[PDB]
């Protein structure tokens, strides 16, 4: 059980980690998060108590480095940084725990919520979306654009998704235009899973990442590019098997945690009518189709 | 973006564009079966492609083999359509091709966009205007062609006939748009109106009566008079 230092709270914010979230107060005596799971990503995220405006945060893996949080007064933000020096880590963490000035990652036993949202979800994967190279972590916030946003403008500071665009060449062979519109499984299957993700997981995990960055920033981008995903699968007639099944496991539970008073701008009524009950997989996805109807009957 | 009232002068402006109706393409007959069922039978239809300024129609006559074997007949013949416009813009050198293309069903825009996706600078559009173009079928030359094709066939005419001779484009659409629409609420009474006179006649290479041009202007207000009329027969008024 890994552990991410604060070196001070010098502004009120409310601080999230995964999907549990709790508030500082300003110079309150806080000194970080303890007992965070060992094997899967996490985020650590802020939102300031004086502008709510600018959801951020970061992405990381505790086993790839030793990672702490210290506010900066210039640009004015918690900034995540690494601790090269193991022994100044351990020894820092050590005092602040013995101090009990840090909050446990309240995982429940039973729970398996974040591993079910983060299965496929690899910190290698997040820094080649989020490019910083310099950082083992990846900074996001609500504003970030994503590459297919600017085509339509810091490239820096770009959500690098795969780009997918059903009246496209690249989503259309020549001579096959009516066949590969109406039935997309030529773009999935071959350009996509075979041609650019390789395997069925890296789709996914890009499909749970932007799902992610949607719900903890609001990023608007985001919660185009997990649709669109969404809908490239639905919108096949041939899929495999497995990756059905697992598909109506991940959303299951993307929609199970949603806030309830966020499912008006994170969820398109038009593709989620079309996917559950228009498109060829409406019939392949019970769990989702359940949950939706239980949860958000008037979206649909 | 769409078409309409607002921007009508931009159809008679130097940029090539076609309107293009679907509303022909996919023709049946609707009877009954033997068994008391009821089934369709395809008839010829067409592609009515026309450029507004200078009158060129681009007539694709659909010959009912294209239909045989195929489902969902009505969703495949946009997409014929579309894949028939494409191919028209690739056979036409590239100086005469058009720089928009106007759509006067909704439903043409995706499958004409996917048609046309190696021409990124042709607009599809549609339009707000209800134009009357499913009414090429009662022009008698055009529905004489459609019906005789035993095959796939591209025929050219101009709508306007030598009009432009001696009107505007602006002017020359009006005028078919009338006699379009005119044909549409009442085909009969339009066609009556249209030869009543014998000694008024259409040129071999003419679609249209050879009137003079008192004579359209008469022509012209009896149109008008059946359209409303018939608006009144139709609602009472
Ligand atoms: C030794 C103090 C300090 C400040 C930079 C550090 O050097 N290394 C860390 O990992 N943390 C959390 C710290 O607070």
């Amino acid at each position: 059980m890994n552990t991410v230092p604060f070196t001070s709270a010098p502004i009120e914010v409310t601080i999230g980690i995964d999907q549990y979230s709790f508030n500082v107060k300003e110079n309150q005596p806080f000194h970080g998060i303890k007992d965070i799971p060992i094997g899967h990503v996490h985020v650590i995220h802020f939102q300031h108590a004086d502008n709510s405006s600018m959801r951020y945060g970061y992405w990381f893996d505790c086993r790839m480095g030793n990672f702490y949080i210290q506010y900066d007064p210039k640009d004015g933000l918690y900034k995540m940084m690494e601790e090269r020096d193991g022994a100044k880590f351990e020894n820092i963490v050590h005092n602040f725990k013995e101090r009990q000035m840090m909050v446990s990652y309240p995982k429940i036993d039973e729970d398996d919520t974040w591993y079910n949202l983060t299965e496929f979800v690899q910190m290698d994967k997040i820094r080649k979306i989020v490019r910083k190279d310099e950082n083992q972590f990846s900074y996001v916030d609500s504003s970030m654009t994503t590459v297919q946003e600017n085509e339509l403008s810091d490239p820096a500071h770009s959500l690098n998704y795969t780009v997918i665009n059903f009246k496209s060449r690249e989503a259309i062979r020549p001579g096959h235009e009516m066949e590969d519109f109406l039935d997309k499984s030529y773009y999935l299957n071959t350009v996509m899973l075979q041609g650019i993700f390789k395997n069925s997981s890296n789709y996914f995990g890009e499909l749970q990442f932007a799902f992610l960055n949607a719900m903890f920033f609001g990023n608007y981008g985001s919660s185009l590019q997990w649709h669109a995903m969404i809908e490239l699968i639905c919108s096949s007639a041939t899929v495999p098997k497995h990756m059905l099944d697992k598909l109506d496991e991940i959303l299951y539970y993307q929609i199970k945690t949603l806030p309830e008073q966020y499912s008006d701008i994170l969820l398109n009524e038009r593709v989620w009518n079309i996917c559950l009950y228009s498109s060829f997989q409406k019939n392949s996805l019970h769990n989702t189709e359940k949950i939706m109807e239980n949860k958000y009957p008037e979206l649909l | 973006g769409a078409m309409n009232s607002s921007n009508y002068a931009e159809l008679f402006n130097n940029d090539i564009k076609l309107f293009v109706d679907d509303t022909n393409v996919y023709r049946v007959t609707v009877h009954k079966t033997f068994e008391g069922n009821v089934a369709t039978k395809a008839i010829n239809g067409c592609i009515f492609t026309l450029n507004p300024k200078t009158g060129h129609l681009f007539l694709k006559i659909i010959h009912t083999s294209v239909w045989a074997g195929q489902k969902r007949l009505s969703q495949l013949a946009k997409w014929k359509t579309a894949e028939e416009v494409s191919a028209l813009v690739r056979s036409l050198p590239k100086e005469e091709q058009p720089k928009q293309i106007i759509v006067t069903r909704k439903a043409m825009l995706d499958p004409l966009e996917v048609h046309m996706l190696d021409f990124p600078n042709i607009a599809i559009r549609p339009t707000e205007l209800r134009l009357p173009f499913s009414a090429a079928m009662s022009i008698d030359k055009l529905s004489d062609v459609v019906m005789k094709a035993t095959e796939p066939q591209m025929v050219l005419f101009n709508i306007y006939d030598d009009w432009l001779d001696r009107i505007s484009s602006y002017t020359a659409f009006s005028r078919l748009t009338l006699l379009l629409r005119a044909l549409k609420t009442n085909e009969e009474s339009a066609k009556m109106i249209l030869l009543s006179d014998p000694t008024i006649t259409i040129k071999s290479y003419h679609l249209w009566p050879s009137f003079t041009d008192e004579q359209w202007i008469t022509i012209e207000s009896q149109m008008r008079d059946l359209i409303l009329t018939e608006y009144g027969r139709k609602y009472n008024v």
